[PDB]
C-alpha cells in the first residue's frame, strides 16, 4: 500500500 | 509534501444509496491511494489500497478508482455498518499524508428539537454557583443555533455546549447548552431564556423561566 | 492473530515526556513498517513517521522531528514512540499501525494537563415549577468539575435507558463537565422515583441524586 514496501 | 484534498467533508445519504467520496492529490501519486474506515469506537480498518485493490474481507460493494491526481471511493448500496468516517492516505512519496475525511450519516425526515430549560438546583446555589441548562433534543438536520438571554438581553460569555453524534437508532441529533454564572449574578436578574433556531422553523423555539415564579 | 495492542489512555503533565507502546501479536513484525499517527478532534489525521524493525530505519514527518522518537524492542515484538516536552497541543489520540497488509491499533488517548484528580459535583435538574401540560416530562443531571475522564452515568441503576441522552464531556477550565437528560411519560414522574447515578473511578466516588419536584 506504500511505495517503499512490497505489496 | 503531497497534500490531499478530500471532499465532501460530510455526507448524509439513505441506506441503499450509492455514495462517492473524492480525494485529489497535489501532484501525481502513482496509484498509491489507500482508503481507511474509522468507526465511532476508534477502530480503523484499511478498505482499499493501491487505488482499487480491496483488502481482506472487505465486501464487494466498496470500490476505488482514479489515477494521477484524482481518486474516488464508491459504496454501491450503503448499509448501516458503513456509517463511519472515511479518510484517504497517499503512499506515493514521503512524508505520507492524509485527506481531511468524510463523515457519513443517515438521512432522515426533518425533526424540530424538543427544548427544555432548567434553573439552577438548590444544591448548586448553596455552593455559590448557578448553572442554567437547556436541552435541545432529537432534531434533524444537524445544524442548530442556541442563543441565551438574561432579562431579554443577549448573553454570550459563560456558555458551554455539547453535541451528541447522530443517534444510532433514530438518526436524530441532540445538544445541551449550559450558561454558568455566579449565584450573585444569577440573583440580580429575573428572566432566563434559551432560544433555538433550526431549519424546521423560521421562528425560534423559545423556552424561559422567571427566578421568582414557582 | 494480527493484533496491535495499545493502552487506552495516558495522563501526563506539561513539560514531561511519555513513551507510547504498541505490542504486536499474531505475526512477527520484522519486515513490516510500523507507523504512528496523531488524531485530534477537528484536525485532519497527521502522519508522524514509521520505523522498519529489521534494520531500524526511520522515516519522519519533519514537523514531528524534535517531538517524536520511534524505536522498537524486537525481543518483545513491540514498537514505541517517545514524545518529549509535552504541551496541551500534544493532547490527542495516537495510533500505531503496520504496513503492508495494513492493520491499526485501537489508539491511545493522551491527555496533557496539570489538573489534579477531582470528584464531580452532581446536581439534579427538575422542570420549572408551575405545571407542565405535556404527555412527557424531561429531567436531567448535571455533572460538574471532575478530572480526569471518565465518569459513568446511569438512570435508576441502569434500569432506565431509552429516552436517555448523555452528552459528551467538555473541558470548562482544567476540569470536565457533562449532563444527561431522561424523558418519561408524565404519569410516571413524579409518582415513580427517578435518580441519576454517577461514578467517577479515579476519585473512587459514587453519588446518587434523586430528581425532586
Ligand atoms: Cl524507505
Ligand atoms: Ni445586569
Amino acid at each position: 500500500s506504500h511505495f517503499n514496501e512490497y505489496e | 509534501d503531497i497534500q490531499m484534498t478530500q471532499t465532501p467533508s460530510s455526507l448524509s445519504a439513505s441506506l441503499g444509496d450509492r455514495v462517492t467520496i473524492s480525494c485529489r492529490a497535489s501532484q501525481d501519486i502513482s496509484h498509491y491511494l489507500n482508503w481507511f474506515q474509522q468507526k465511532p469506537d476508534g477502530t480503523v480498518k484499511l478498505l482499499i489500497y493501491y487505488t482499487s485493490t480491496l483488502h481482506s474481507g472487505v465486501p464487494s460493494r466498496f470500490s476505488g478508482s482514479g489515477s494521477g491526481t484524482d481518486y474516488s471511493l464508491t459504496i454501491s448500496n450503503l448499509e448501516e455498518e458503513d456509517i463511519a468516517f472515511y479518510f484517504c492516505q497517499q503512499g506515493g512519496a514521503l512524508p505520507f499524508t492524509f485527506g481531511s475525511g468524510t463523515k457519513l450519516a443517515i438521512k432522515r425526515a426533518d425533526a424540530a428539537p424538543t427544548v427544555s430549560i432548567f434553573p439552577p438546583s438548590s444544591e448548586q446555589l448553596t455552593s455559590g454557583g448557578a448553572s442554567v441548562v437547556c436541552f435541545l433534543n432529537n432534531f434533524y438536520p444537524k445544524d442548530i443555533n442556541v442563543k441565551w438571554k438574561i432579562d431579554g438581553s443577549e448573553r454570550q460569555n459563560g456558555v458551554l455546549d455539547s453535541w451528541t453524534d447522530q443517534d444510532s437508532k433514530d438518526s436524530t441529533y441532540s445538544m445541551s447548552s449550559t450558561l454558568t454564572l455566579t449565584k450573585d449574578e444569577y440573583e440580580r436578574h429575573n428572566s432566563y431564556t434559551c432560544e433555538a433556531t433550526h431549519k424546521t422553523s423560521t421562528s425560534p423555539i423559545v423556552k424561559s423561566f422567571n427566578r421568582n415564579e414557582c | 492473530q494480527v493484533q496491535l495492542q495499545q493502552p487506552g489512555a495516558e495522563l501526563v503533565k506539561p513539560g514531561a515526556s511519555v513513551k507510547l507502546s504498541c505490542k504486536a501479536s499474531g505475526f512477527t513484525f520484522t519486515n513490516y513498517w510500523m507507523h504512528w499517527v496523531k488524531q485530534r478532534p477537528g484536525q485532519g489525521l497527521e502522519w508522524i513517521g514509521e520505523i522498519l524493525p529489521s534494520n531500524g530505519r526511520t522515516n519522519y514527518n519533519e514537523k514531528f522531528k524534535t517531538k517524536a522518537t520511534l524505536t522498537v524492542d524486537k525481543s518483545s515484538n513491540t514498537a514505541y514512540m517517545q514524545l518529549s516536552s509535552l504541551t496541551s497541543e500534544d493532547s490527542a489520540v495516537y495510533y500505531c499501525a503496520r504496513s503492508p497488509s495494513d492493520y491499526w491499533g485501537q489508539g491511545t488517548t493522551l491527555t496533557v494537563s496539570s489538573a489534579k484528580t477531582t470528584a464531580p459535583s452532581v446536581y439534579p435538574l427538575a422542570p420549572v415549577c408551575g405545571d407542565t401540560t405535556g404527555s412527557s416530562v424531561t429531567l436531567g443531571c448535571l455533572v460538574k468539575g471532575y478530572f480526569p475522564e471518565p465518569v459513568t452515568l446511569t438512570w435508576n441503576s441502569g434500569s432506565l435507558s431509552s429516552g436517555v441522552h448523555t452528552f459528551p464531556a467538555v473541558l470548562q477550565s482544567d476540569l470536565y463537565t457533562l449532563s444527561s437528560s431522561v424523558t418519561v411519560t408524565s404519569s410516571t414522574w413524579p409518582s415513580q422515583s427517578i435518580t441519576c447515578n454517577v461514578a467517577h473511578p479515579a476519585s473512587s466516588t459514587k453519588v446518587d441524586k434523586k430528581i425532586e419536584p
